[PDB]
DNA sequence: AAAAAAAAAAAAAAAAAAAAAAAAAAAAAAAAAAAAAAAAAAAAAAAAA
């Protein structure tokens, strides 16, 4: 229907003369420069958006989201054409494909000929030679779909999904243009691949081979040959998009080039892309037709929502954001920013904070300790554990959630399964390796099973997972801190018992822990009736009740705390005594109470994690002394319900 | 013709075996209509021509 | 050889009569109204009862259960004629338009094992229960090339010879321009339908006892593709086929069969009910004219064949009417599910309770103590074992998704299921793992319950703590909790025993004529069509011998139905007044010292008990169709939440 | 002028090679599916104050 040679100009005249003031308003061809930088081989991917696209060819954006591939392809046959009137110097040759490129351009101008026409077959694939490699973004006047509602009458159409990375492969070279050289003859022979599988070719097809009618049998090689990063992921439906009685939906997603190694498994993920057939032939099929698979021809992967990722190498930010972290108050505005809608645990809120920011992990001579902070709500039945543990879940950047026994066993250690690149085992990794270096909030850890109990034991001081049973022997690297929600011994606190007869966790799991704290509800008119108060607002408006500080927005929390995150701080000298002494007197008066839990040097380890976290939320260097007082007013208040 | 006892074990799915078949050529596409087949557990090799 | 039909009778006959069955417009234009609602909501499947066709011609009904295809591809033409002269632009926009088929199937309705080689190219209709979907495929139709060497564009279609004879020439992808160029394909450009092949197999209530069960293969094509999932109870109608073997040399007479779908229908009690403008005018009439006593009528009138237990019953309404779920900006939830628990003595109607709300409640999931464990409750996680990867199974609390699970003798229910079901019972979500898949499943249900005591009779003189044998986190989520206690009094005995001697002896009307006996066998079921997806209704029920006579009446099964559906969509917004009243009842319900000795608590009041005041007060408003929690919702949660939360210990 | 000749010169029949056309044409191997059974890990219910 329309002519590509037209449509070739428009994406050339797009790229040349489309400008923007982003350089802190300074007018910058937008894409002008990345020619420049991709010309000199300083850049591999350029990412088209297709808003700007819009601003000057609406036409056009219908064009590529309704063809995409056919666009995808003019955009790097124009980008191709455009890069020699952009290279402003010689390329240093920092790669070895960069050698071969160069010696067959080399070659190729040395017995050029001008004038004679060469064969189609005689000539380098595009592919062969290109070293950068063109995505587009979508338009944000495309609504992202629903991975169910991708169907065939979106095929070959760039459709945006977002949903839970399920399953991630590993990177490995997916060959892209099959380089031979032959036995007689010292031409090469290329072999672009489209298909999943293909043919290795036996016989050189090049002009002197032909001549002389030799044998010349081709001998395929990696060396001249072009790959790519390839790697295959599983995305999922997000839990709010699937109908009523249903399960969630997959879809494969193929991410090649750079857009490798950015999900992971456990991230939120929002692909732009085409979605695309393979042509599924082969089988012993049923049904006559031309059935095929589907796949999602990834672009644009973009973690958002709970792993956003810009926001970290954006730290710089608004004056404001100085201000409020330079408060005073920012501890505590930052503790009631966590779970507004819950009335009350000011002090719950505050470990909490603690548990998400952490405290440094040490690596002296040879002897880890880990920075983690472990919190248990030990509480009575309805005072909000799994709602903070929840909420927990959605703030936190690498957090899982588990409740008593759907993701027991393998669901919080690894399994050997079988993937589909390679058709070999691979390790999958469950609630504690997804939450590597995050949170992983266990409800109902009371009611857990005793295997997976053992496992925690080993995550939690030694933060690693060792397997040793028939398919497995790894050891896992679980650098997690356990968020655990529990009920006491006989779902309710029972003051006619001893401390630890309710608690009902033997002494090595309860020093695992470096705040358990208690949470009893004793009823209380005053109390009760504010509660009430609050949880009515909360129904009736859907908000919790204003306040003097507005609550940060998630975002913010989530970037305060990253910011908060790089900030290793050292405990001084002059802090050692006072901390040894507040430890000695809390180990004092353990022993010299009847009712108290077992103590230990990770108590210690637990105060001096702590009063780093503290130290941290600050944005000091060092530690004082009034983050080891309110270290030690949080492990006080651990116990407090008990009065 | 036998006559024997027994007690049954399995019993396959009810499936489709035709007792009359038409086949069509690829290319005049005539047809060669009502075929009969052979019954019991025995097949047919299509005419080569 | 290529020939084209200048002149088939038989298709200008079928075309005329299908064309002039669906003008429609001097019979009362029902199949006109379909036509144009069909195009107004951009469908292209015309669901056409075959009664009305049978009405209207006889001898075309006959023909098209008969010679499906012919008839249907017939029907089809006609459809789009139709559509056409209703609306070009329609028309063109789409190539095909389908006729599916619904109605009576006198013995073209079959179940898996019934279905044998007599209906091959007939019209059936088949009942059974998903046991495998595959993944939707997209098919080509019409593939577009493009071919840079000459800028040529071409397209290759492609018929759907899905159960035709198929030659090789039919199926070959264009890769090569004449001239030996290479093609490439445009996707965007080309067309691609979805495919989906379903097995139905025999529903295991439905197919003898101790056979193995008899199954058939299911295509679905555009549009009718996700339409089931496994496990589900559908109702497949379509032609019967049977498929082409690959071109060999030597056959074996054996023919792979297939139904070929032409419309998909679930169990109709799930379905969306049809609204007729009197039947909204009679809703809105009964709320506005009663409203002060609704929510009693509506009560009293649940399970009519129980007697008494009438806080019980409005309990049951509210679970039946359901709180508001508050969706908060964060992310953060509050369900808006009743929890009900019924402890009870042995035979005080609870397990009636329990089956009335499953024949009357939609997406409502029977279960039994032990007949479901942990898996088989909630989800499961099994690896495809034919492509390696985790699958996700549904267990019972995600298939009552917006439903109810009506657990019975809940008490001899495992522990570990009773811990299964925590997480569901206030988040509404199952959250499943193993290593290489994780999800957390939406099972947002109310779970009504019945249990026995410790000792199976309650104990008078104990305390409902040591007598209910459950926890006090197991029992907080159960946010209304029935002792149902069998008192021996007289004149209770008087009433009770009255009434149901008065239920065993009414007949139905005209069915029964003084001694019949219902029983059907196994036959009789595929006689007549299934009440389980078949397509004026009063307000009360007449008097009759269910009631002896008095001065208020009984709400109809089916209006009540109706009015609840429309009910349950209300979201009454708290107002300032009830969120008082609703405080200061929480604060005076924890502190003890309002309650009198002698009278234990039956559960403990925590902030769930608040939540579910907020809950059944929003109820008892969607009942009286108020839009706002007003003071009677409120006082009427309290009084509940009241006599639910003490009993009386004797001595 | 006609009378023998003595060739064309047309036909029927033959040959007589070409050069093109026409006519013959199942059985052996493989793979996939669906079903089994087996080593291992994992999840249940009987034990006692
Ligand atoms: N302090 C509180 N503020 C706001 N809401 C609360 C509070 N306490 C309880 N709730 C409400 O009570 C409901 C139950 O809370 P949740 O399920 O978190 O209890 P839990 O601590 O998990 O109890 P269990 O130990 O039984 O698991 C939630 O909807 C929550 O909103
Ligand atoms: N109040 C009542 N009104 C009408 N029928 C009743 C009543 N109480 C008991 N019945 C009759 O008793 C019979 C048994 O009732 P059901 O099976 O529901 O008892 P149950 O409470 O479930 O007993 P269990 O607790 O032992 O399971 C039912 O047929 C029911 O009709
Ligand atoms: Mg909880
Ligand atoms: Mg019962
Ligand atoms: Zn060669
Ligand atoms: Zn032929």
């Amino acid at each position: 229907l329309k002519d590509y040679a037209l449509e070739k100009e428009k994406v050339k005249k797009f790229l040349q003369e489309f400008y923007q003031d982003d350089e802190l308003g300074k007018k910058q061809f937008k894409y002008g420069n990345q020619l420049v930088r991709l010309a000199h081989r300083e850049q591999v991917a350029l990412y088209v958006d297709l808003d700007d696209v819009a601003e000057d060819d609406p036409e056009l954006v219908d064009s590529i989201c309704e063809n995409a591939r056919r666009y995808a392809k003019l955009f790097a046959d124009a980008v191709q054409e455009l890069l020699p009137q952009y290279k402003e110097r010689e390329v240093v040759n920092k790669d070895v494909l960069d050698v071969y490129i160069e010696h067959r351009l080399m070659m190729e101008q040395r017995s050029r000929d001008p004038g004679m026409v060469r064969s189609p077959q005689n000539q380098y694939p595009a592919e062969l030679m290109r070293r950068f490699e063109l995505y587009f973004q979508g338009p944000s006047s495309n609504k992202p779909r629903v991975i169910r509602e991708v169907r065939a009458d979106s095929v070959g159409k760039l459709v945006t999904v977002r949903g839970i990375v399920t399953r991630v492969s590993e990177v490995k070279p997916k060959m892209v243009v099959a380089t031979y050289t032959c036995d007689q003859c010292g031409a090469e022979t290329y072999q672009p691949i489209q298909s999943p599988t293909f043919m290795p070719l036996i016989m050189c097809p090049s002009q002197e081979c032909q001549t002389n009618r030799s044998g010349g049998r081709l001998y395929l090689q990696t060396r001249g040959s072009r790959f790519i990063k390839f790697q295959e992921m599983k995305m999922q439906e997000h839990s709010d998009q699937v109908p009523v009685g249903n399960i969630p939906r997959s879809i494969t997603v193929l991410v090649e080039g750079e857009n490798t190694r950015i999900a992971q498994p456990g991230d939120h993920v929002s692909v732009t892309g085409i979605f695309l057939p393979i042509l599924r032939t082969g089988f012993r099929q049923v049904v006559q037709g031309l059935l095929s698979e589907t796949y999602l021809e990834a672009h644009r992967i973009v973690k958002m929502n709970k792993s956003e990722d810009d926001e970290s190498g954006a730290g710089e930010l608004t004056r404001e954001e100085l201000r409020q972290i330079a408060e005073e108050d920012f501890y505590e505005k930052l503790a009631a920013s966590i779970a507004p809608e819950i009335y009350g645990h000011e002090d719950v809120k505050k470990a909490l904070l603690l548990l998400l920011v952490g405290g440094v992990d040490q690596s002296p001579r040879g002897m880890k300790i880990r920075g983690n902070i472990n919190i248990c709500l030990m509480g009575d039945p309805g005072v909000a554990k799994s709602q903070l543990l929840s909420y927990i879940d959605r703030l936190a950047p690498r957090s899982q959630y588990t409740t008593g026994r759907g993701s027991s066993g393998v669901g919080l250690t690894a399994a050997v399964l079988r993937d589909s690149v390679s058709g070999e085992l691979t390790l999958e990794g469950g609630a504690l390796v997804l939450a590597d270096q995050g949170v992983c909030c266990i409800d109902e850890f009371d009611k857990m099973a005793e295997a997976d109990r053992t496992a925690i034991h080993e995550v939690m001081e030694q933060q690693t997972i060792s397997i040793a049973k028939a398919g497995i022997l790894t050891t896992l690297n679980a650098r997690c801190s356990i968020l655990a929600a529990a009920n006491p011994a006989y779902g309710r606190y029972n003051p006619r018992r001893s401390l630890e007869q309710n608690i009902q966790l033997p002494a090595a799991l309860l020093s695992r822990f470096d705040l358990l704290w208690l949470i009893q509800d004793r009823p209380d008119r005053d109390n009760d009736l504010r509660l009430a108060q609050h949880i009515t607002y909360v129904h009736q408006h859907s908000r919790q009740p204003p306040s003097q500080f507005e609550p940060l927005d998630m975002k913010l929390m989530r970037r305060y705390i990253a910011m908060c995150r790089e900030k290793q701080p050292m405990v001084p000298e002059s802090l050692a005594d006072y901390i040894t002494a507040a430890y000695v007197e809390m180990r004092r008066e353990a022993w010299a109470s009847k009712d108290a839990t077992y103590t230990s040097a990770r108590t210690l380890l637990a105060i001096l994690r702590l009063s780093t976290a503290l130290a941290r939320l600050r944005m000091v260097d060092v530690v004082e002394k009034e983050d080891v007082n309110e270290a030690i007013r949080l492990m006080e208040m651990s116990k407090d319900s008990l009065l | 013709l036998v006559k024997i006892p027994g007690i049954i074990i399995a019993a396959s799915a009810v499936r489709a075996k035709a007792t009359r078949i038409s086949i069509q050529c690829r290319s005049c596409r005539n047809t060669l209509t009502n075929i009969a087949m052979r019954p019991g557990l025995e097949g047919y090799a299509l005419p080569r021509k | 050889a290529g020939t084209v039909v200048l002149d088939d009778v038989e298709l200008r006959e079928a075309q005329r009569d299908y064309l002039d069955f669906l003008d429609d417009e001097e019979d009362q234009g029902i199949y006109q109204s379909k036509v144009r609602e069909l195009i107004s909501d951009n469908q292209y499947r015309l669901i056409v009862n075959v009664n009305d066709l049978r009405r209207k011609n006889e001898k075309r009904a006959n023909r098209l259960l008969n010679n499906a295809f012919e008839e249907l591809v017939a029907f089809q033409r006609a459809l789009k004629d139709f559509v056409a002269s209703i609306d070009a632009t329609y028309a063109k926009q789409y190539e095909e338009f389908y006729v599916g088929l619904e109605g009576s199937f006198g013995s073209k309705h079959v179940s898996p094992r019934t279905l044998t080689s007599c209906f091959l190219s007939c019209v059936v209709c088949v009942e059974g229960i998903v046991t495998k979907c595959s993944l939707v495929r997209p098919k080509v139709v019409r593939s577009v090339h493009y071919c840079p060497a000459t800028k040529k564009t071409i397209e290759r279609r492609y018929s759907d010879l899905t159960t035709l004879v198929a030659f090789p020439s039919s199926s070959v992808y264009p890769t090569k321009d004449e001239e030996n160029n290479p093609l490439e394909t445009e996707y965007g450009l080309s067309v691609y339908k979805d495919h989906q092949t379903i097995t139905i197999q025999e529903m295991p209530e439905k197919a003898p006892a101790g056979q193995l069960p008899r199954s058939v293969d299911v295509i679905l094509d555009d549009d009718l593709v996700d339409k089931a999932k496994p496990g589900d109870r559908v109702q497949v109608v379509g032609t019967y086929r049977c498929l082409p073997g690959k071109k060999g040399g030597y056959t074996s007479g054996t023919f792979r069969t297939v139904l070929i779908a032409c419309n998909v229908k679930q169990m109709s009690k799930d379905a969306q009910p049809s609204f007729s403008a009197e039947d909204i005018a009679k809703i809105k009439k009964f709320s506005k004219t009663r409203s002060k006593d609704i929510f009693d009528q509506l009560a009293k009138s649940l399970a009519p064949s129980i007697h008494g237990h009438d806080y019980v019953k409005k309990a049951i309404l509210c679970l039946l009417l359901g709180g508001v779920e508050r969706d908060l900006e964060n992310g953060s939830h509050i369900r808006g599910d009743i929890n009900i628990l019924l402890i009870g003595d042995p035979s005080v109607a609870k397990s009636q309770l329990l089956r009335y709300v499953l024949c009357t409640a939609p997406r409502a999931i029977p279960t039994t103590g032990r007949g479901s464990s942990g898996v088989g409750l909630t989800a499961a996680v099994t690896t495809d074992q034919e492509t390696g990867e985790r699958r996700l199974e549904a267990g019972a609390m995600v298939l009552a998704d917006r439903g109810v699970v009506c657990i019975d003798e809940f008490d001899k229910m495992s522990d570990m299921d009773r811990t299964a079901i925590h997480e569901v019972m206030e988040q509404g979500r199952v959250t499943i793992a193993k290593a290489g898949i994780h999800a957390r499943l939406n099972a947002r249900c109310s779970v009504l319950a019945a249990a026995n005591p410790v000792y199976g009779r309650y104990d008078q003189y104990k305390t409902p703590m040591e007598n209910i044998g459950l926890q006090d986190s197991l029992l907080s989520r159960f946010d209304l909790l029935f002792i149902m206690l069998d008192q021996m009094d007289p004149e209770q005995d008087r009433e009770i025993s009255d009434h149901v001697l008065r239920m065993h002896r009414y007949r139905a009307p005209g069915e029964q004529d003084g001694d019949a006996m219902p029983l059907g066998s196994a036959v009789d079921i595929l006689a007549t069509d299934d009440p389980n997806f078949s397509q004026i209704y009063e307000k009360h029920d007449n008097l009759l011998h269910g009631t002896k006579k008095k001065k208020e009446k009984m709400v109809s099964a089916a209006f009540m139905k109706k009015y609840i559906h429309v009910a349950k969509i209300i979201k009454p917004v708290l107002t300032q007044e009830s969120a008082t009243y609703i405080a200061e009842e929480y604060s005076r319900l924890r502190s003890q010292d309002s309650m009198s000795s002698d009278t234990a608590r039956t559960s403990p009041v925590t902030a769930r008990t608040l939540e579910t005041l907020i809950r059944l007060a929003t109820a008892h408003a969607k009942a009286r169709m108020s839009k706002t929690v007003d003071l009677q919702d409120a006082e009427e949660a309290v009084e509940l939440v009241q006599y639910a939360y003490f009993k009386k210990v004797l001595e």
